[PDB]
């Protein structure tokens, strides 16, 4: 049983008011059953697209979530992950730079 | 040097619930998807059929269809036989395909996240350290001559031939060039150079002062974008004041020899 690593980064340079894409890359987990949400100001974003689940040479799973977003300096963004390996959801906030 | 990988993931939750899902990669591009939901293998590219005719493709698909049902049945029946010593839930993963050179093939299987079985030569075999209760089922599997013959054909012959067809039919996607965009951001201070949207994967990203490479540059992991391009960052730890004069330099095949230089 292995704990998911979470990385949150933007497709294009984050400029306030310009539409962009936010990525949440979740890796190094086992078993494969996992729940992944992306959050804007703590609330679940509805239209989040998901890649097919796959796995690496070391057999650990990975998956990529993404959604449209427009960064501003009044909005936070996060990726929240529920998985058997952790007692509660793990949330990683977007760094605002990544 | 392209590696073709068919990745199968099977979760068995209890005697009444399981699913098997597959994805197929040529290098770092997904060529196929096969969901438990679907009877047919879905194409994730317009060239995912390679050079195979419609009927040849249909034959190959049919065999995998039969396989998927047989595999699920075999695993369930094996668990009944071993019960209660081997208990649900069970995760099985298969990684199979071929690495093309100017080829070699592999078929690796893992149980609960650990590599346990391969096909090699003419037979299935447990790997050193695998649980000993696998030995009997593998011996029985090895008695099945038709399966052994089919697997040998698939690995030795079908895989390399299929893949040479994919390399031809997918040439413009496989050889696509996508230009990165870069940007900078940041006791000491950590300077971050972000590089996103590049394809193919090979890239060079360095903090510079004039023409001098700053050896403290720490390259991060390659992270995928959702549009089949790559993301990477390179960080440099500096003290205050020092930030003047520094730049991030990016080289990539798509840039026609015109590097990106970003001055802090
Ligand atoms: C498909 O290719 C197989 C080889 O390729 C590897 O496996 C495949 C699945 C891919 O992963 C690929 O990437 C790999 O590189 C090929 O397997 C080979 O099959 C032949 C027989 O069909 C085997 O030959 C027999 O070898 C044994 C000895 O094996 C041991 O020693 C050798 C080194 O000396 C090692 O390589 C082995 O690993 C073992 O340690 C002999 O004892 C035997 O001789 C006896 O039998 C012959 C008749 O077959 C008689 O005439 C003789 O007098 C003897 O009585 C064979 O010569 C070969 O070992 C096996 N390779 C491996 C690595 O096991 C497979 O046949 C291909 N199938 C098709 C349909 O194309
Ligand atoms: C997806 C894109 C693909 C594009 C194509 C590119 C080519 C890639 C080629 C590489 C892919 C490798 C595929 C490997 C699996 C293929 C197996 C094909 C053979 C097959 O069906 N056999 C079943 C059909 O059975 C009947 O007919 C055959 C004749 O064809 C026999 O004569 C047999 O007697 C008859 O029953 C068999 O039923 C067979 O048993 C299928 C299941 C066996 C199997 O493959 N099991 C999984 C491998 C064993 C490892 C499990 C080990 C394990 C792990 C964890 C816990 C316990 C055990
Ligand atoms: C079997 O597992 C599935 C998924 O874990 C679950 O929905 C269901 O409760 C289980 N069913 C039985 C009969 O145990
Ligand atoms: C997976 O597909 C098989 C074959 O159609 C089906 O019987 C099974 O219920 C599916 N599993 C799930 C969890 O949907
Ligand atoms: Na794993
Ligand atoms: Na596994």
């Amino acid at each position: 049983q292995k704990t998911p690593q979470i990385q949150v980064y933007s497709r294009h340079p984050p400029e306030n008011g310009k539409p962009n894409i936010l990525n949440c890359y979740v890796t190094q987990f086992h078993p494969p059953h996992i729940e992944i949400q992306m959050l804007k100001n703590g609330k679940k974003i509805p239209k989040v697209e998901m890649s097919d689940m796959s796995f690496s040479k070391d057999w650990s799973f990975y998956i990529l979530a993404h959604t449209e977003f427009t960064p501003t300096e009044t909005d936070t963004y996060a990726c929240r992950v529920k998985h058997a390996s952790m007692a509660e959801p793990k949330t990683v906030y977007w760094d605002r730079d990544m | 040097n392209y590696t073709f990988r068919c990745l199968q993931m099977s979760s068995f939750a209890n005697r009444s619930w399981s699913r098997t899902d597959s994805v197929v990669w040529l290098g770092d591009l997904q060529t196929h998807r096969w969901s438990n939901d679907s009877a047919t293998i879905s194409f994730t590219k317009p060239w995912s059929q390679g050079k195979l005719s419609n009927q040849q493709w249909e034959k190959l698909q049919h065999m995998f269809q039969v396989y998927r049902v047989s595999f699920t049945r075999d695993i369930q029946e094996l668990v009944k036989m071993m019960s209660p010593k081997e208990d649900y839930p069970i995760e099985i993963q298969l990684s199979a395909g071929c690495e093309m050179y100017p080829s070699e093939s592999f078929l690796h299987v893992a149980f609960q996240g650990k590599y346990v079985v391969r096909f090699w030569g003419t037979s299935w075999q447990t790997v050193p350290g695998a649980p000993s209760w696998l030995d009997l089922p593998i011996k029985v599997l090895n008695a099945d001559q038709g399966t052994s013959a089919t697997v040998q054909m698939l690995l030795n012959d079908t895989c390399p031939l299929f893949v040479r067809g994919l390399l031809e039919a997918g040439k413009s996607d496989l050889e696509k060039q996508e230009k990165p965009v870069a940007w900078l951001s940041s006791g000491h201070r950590q300077l971050v150079c972000h590089v996103s949207g590049f394809y193919p994967k090979p890239v060079w990203v360095m903090w510079m002062r004039g023409d001098q490479e700053q050896q403290g540059t720490h390259r991060g992991d390659f992270l995928p974008n959702a549009d089949e391009t790559w993301y990477l960052q390179a960080t440099l730890d500096v003290e205050a004041g020092e930030e003047a004069g520094l730049a991030c330099r990016v080289k990539h095949s798509s840039l026609g020899g015109q590097d990106i230089i970003l001055y802090w």
